[PDB]
RNA sequence: GUAUGUCUAAAGUUAUGCUCUUAUUUACUAACAA
C-alpha cells in the first residue's frame, strides 16, 4: 500500500483465497535458478508455455494451480 | 622402501594421476612442478611455473588432461599434463591454500582462498574471467576442499 | 502432553529424588521437584519429610514407646503432628500404629538420564560457554601454527601475531621481565654462579633452536 | 605434631641420609667467597631433585588408589569421611 | 530483538562386537512460519 503510493491507479486486492505459491518455489529449474542467482538480478519465465498455445491461459492456470 | 630425491627445497606436494595413473606429479617447495613415473626409470618433464612463490596444492582433472596448481603470490594456474601451454589466472587477493576441479566434468573448478571466499570457474567461464558462483558461510581460511565423488 | 502434577511414589522416582537432595540439600524443592517430570515440588518436600528422609525411624516401637503414644493419644487427643514430634517419629506412622493398637519404562529411563546428566552437570552457563571458548581459543592456535609452521616448512618466516591489546598499558611478558623484583643485595659473591646459569640458559635457546 | 618438631624430626631424617655416604673476602666490596667442592653441590642438587621427585611419584601413586559426582566431589567426600 | 564480545580490513627486517540401511521418540534450540 505504501510503495504504490507513488501510482494511484494501480488497485490492491487482498486475496482470501490462499493460493499455494510457497511451493511454486520448489519446481525444480526455479530452485536451480533461485541457487544460481550471483546479483540482485531478475530472470523472468513463461511458467506455462506449451499451454497458452493449446488452450486460453485460464485452462493453463488451473493446470497450474493444481501442481 | 625404495627413494627419489625430488625436490631440494622442503614442502611437497606428491600426488598420483587419477585411478588409470601411471605418474607422479609433485610440485615442491622449490617453485617447479615435476613429473615423473611408476616405471622404476624415473622420467622427468619439468613443468615450469612462471609465478614466483612454491607451489602448494596440486590436483587433476578427471581427464588427466589438466592439473591445477596454487601457490602464495595470489596465483592458481592450469596445467595441460604433457605439454603445459595453458590457462592461466594470475591475479588473485592473496593465496588460495587449497583448490580443486570437478570429478565428471574438467570444466568447473574451484579455489578456496584465505579471506574465505570460494571461486568457480568453468571452462568458457575461465575464458569469461567470471565465476558462476563464490561461497561466504566459511569466515576462517579454508585450505581444504574436496568432492563428493559424483 | 502438559497436566497436573501428583501420582505415585516410584522407587527409582523417590532414588532420583534422594539423589536430588544429596545434591541441592532441603531447601531448594523447586529444582528438586523440575528433576522429577511427574512430582510437585510440594509433593517432592513432603514426600521427604514424611517418608524418604533418612533421620526418621520406622522401627516397631516398645511397650514402653507403645505406651507412651497411647498416653499421648488419651492426653493430647488427635494432634499428631504434635504427638509425632513427641514420640521423635513421622506422624502418619504413629497414627498408623495407633490405629493397630486400638483394635512406562521408558518414560523412566527418560528421566533417569536426564537426571544423571543433570547431576553429574553442576556449573552455570557462563562456565560451560567460558569452556567452549577456551578449547575453541586453543583450536584456533593450533590452527594458527600450522600456517605458521606450513610457512616455515615453505620457507617464509611469520612471526606470530601479538594478542590484540585490550589496553594501553596492557603488558606482554615476553618483551621484557614481568616486574623484575631482584634478590636482596649479595653477601655471599655470585659472580661465577651468574655466568654459569646464563650459559645454560644461553644454551636452553640453542637447544629449542636445534629442537 | 607442630611444625617446630616436623622440621627437626625432617632435619634428623636427611642427616641419615647424608650419613649413607675456605672463606675469602673482599671486605671493600663486601663479596664472602666461599669456594667450596663443586662436586659436593652437584651431589646435593641430585639428591635434593631424586628427594623432590620421590615425593612426587608418592603423590601420584596415592592418587591412582580409586557418594559423589566430580573428580573434587569425591575427594570433597573424602575429606568428610577422614573425619 | 538486543545489550555485549570476538573477527576482518595488505604489503614482505638483510641467518646458513562393528559397518550399514532406515523409521520413531524425547530434549534443547531457533527474531524461521503459525
Amino acid at each position: 500500500e505504501v510503495h504504490m503510493l507513488d501510482f494511484p491507479n494501480i488497485a490492491i486486492r487482498p486475496t482470501e483465497l490462499r493460493l499455494p505459491f510457497s511451493a511454486a518455489m520448489s519446481i525444480d529449474k526455479l530452485s536451480d535458478v533461485v541457487m544460481k542467482a550471483t546479483e540482485p538480478q531478475m530472470v523472468l519465465f513463461n511458467i506455462y508455455d506449451d499451454w497458452l498455445d493449446r488452450i486460453s491461459s485460464y485452462t493453463a492456470f488451473s493446470r497450474l494451480t493444481l501442481l | 622402501i625404495r627413494n627419489y630425491p625430488g625436490h631440494p627445497e622442503g614442502t611437497t606436494a606428491l600426488k598420483f594421476l587419477p585411478k588409470t595413473g601411471h605418474l607422479i606429479l609433485s610440485g615442491g617447495n622449490d617453485h617447479t612442478i615435476k613429473i615423473w613415473d611408476f616405471y622404476h626409470d624415473y622420467e622427468c618433464l619439468r613443468d615450469f611455473q612462471g609465478h614466483n612463490k612454491p607451489i602448494k596444492a596440486l590436483r587433476f582433472t578427471e581427464d588427466c588432461q589438466s592439473f591445477l596448481s596454487s601457490s602464495f603470490d595470489r596465483s592458481v594456474k592450469i596445467w595441460d599434463t604433457e605439454t603445459g601451454k595453458v590457462k592461466t589466472r594470475l591475479h588473485l587477493n592473496s593465496t588460495p591454500a587449497d583448490v580443486e576441479s570437478r570429478p565428471t566434468n574438467p570444466h568447473e573448478f574451484i579455489v578456496g582462498l584465505s579471506n574465505s571466499k570460494i571461486l568457480h570457474y568453468d571452462d568458457r567461464v575461465s575464458e569469461n574471467q567470471g565465476l558462476v558462483q563464490t561461497y561466504d558461510h566459511h569466515l576462517s581460511s579454508i585450505l581444504a576442499l574436496k568432492y563428493f565423488p559424483d | 502432553p502438559i497436566y497436573v502434577k501428583g501420582g505415585v511414589w516410584t522407587n527409582v522416582e523417590d532414588q532420583i529424588l534422594k539423589a536430588a537432595v544429596q545434591k541441592y540439600g532441603t531447601h531448594q524443592w523447586s529444582k528438586v521437584a523440575s528433576l522429577l517430570q511427574k512430582k510437585t515440588a510440594r509433593q517432592s518436600e513432603l514426600r521427604w519429610n514424611e517418608y524418604l528422609n533418612p533421620k526418621l525411624n520406622f522401627t516397631e516401637f516398645s511397650k514402653e514407646e507403645d505406651a507412651q503414644l497411647l498416653d499421648l493419644a488419651r492426653e493430647l487427643p488427635n494432634q499428631w503432628r504434635t504427638i509425632a514430634d513427641m514420640m521423635a517419629r513421622p506422624a502418619q506412622v504413629c497414627v498408623e500404629r495407633y490405629n493397630r493398637l486400638l483394635e512406562l519404562e521408558d518414560e523412566e529411563k527418560e528421566m533417569l538420564a536426564e537426571a544423571r546428566a543433570r547431576l553429574l552437570n553442576t556449573q552455570g552457563k557462563k562456565a560451560t560457554r567460558k569452556i567452549r571458548e577456551r578449547m575453541l581459543e586453543e583450536s584456533k592456535r593450533i590452527a594458527e601454527l600450522q600456517k605458521r609452521r606450513e610457512l616455515k616448512q615453505a620457507g617464509i618466516n611469520v612471526a606470530i601475531k601479538k594478542p590484540k591489546k585490550k589496553y594501553g598499558t596492557d603488558i606482554d611478558y615476553n618483551e621484557d621481565i614481568v616486574y623484575e623484583q631482584a634478590p636482596m643485595p649479595g653477601i655471599y659473591d655470585t659472580s661465577t654462579e651468574d655466568r654459569q646459569i646464563k650459559k645454560k640458559f644461553e644454551q636452553f635457546e640453542r637447544k629449542v633452536n636445534r629442537k | 605434631i607442630s611444625y617446630d618438631q616436623l622440621a627437626k624430626l625432617s632435619y634428623e631424617k636427611t642427616l641419615r641420609n647424608l650419613a649413607t655416604q675456605k672463606v675469602q673476602k673482599d671486605t671493600k666490596t663486601g663479596k664472602i667467597t666461599i669456594a667450596d667442592d663443586d662436586k659436593l653441590v652437584n651431589k646435593l642438587a641430585v639428591s635434593l631433585q631424586s628427594e623432590s621427585k620421590k615425593r612426587y611419584e608418592a603423590r601420584k601413586r596415592q592418587m591412582q588408589n580409586a557418594s559423589f559426582i566430580n573428580d573434587k566431589n569425591k575427594q570433597f567426600n573424602e575429606k568428610l569421611s577422614r573425619e
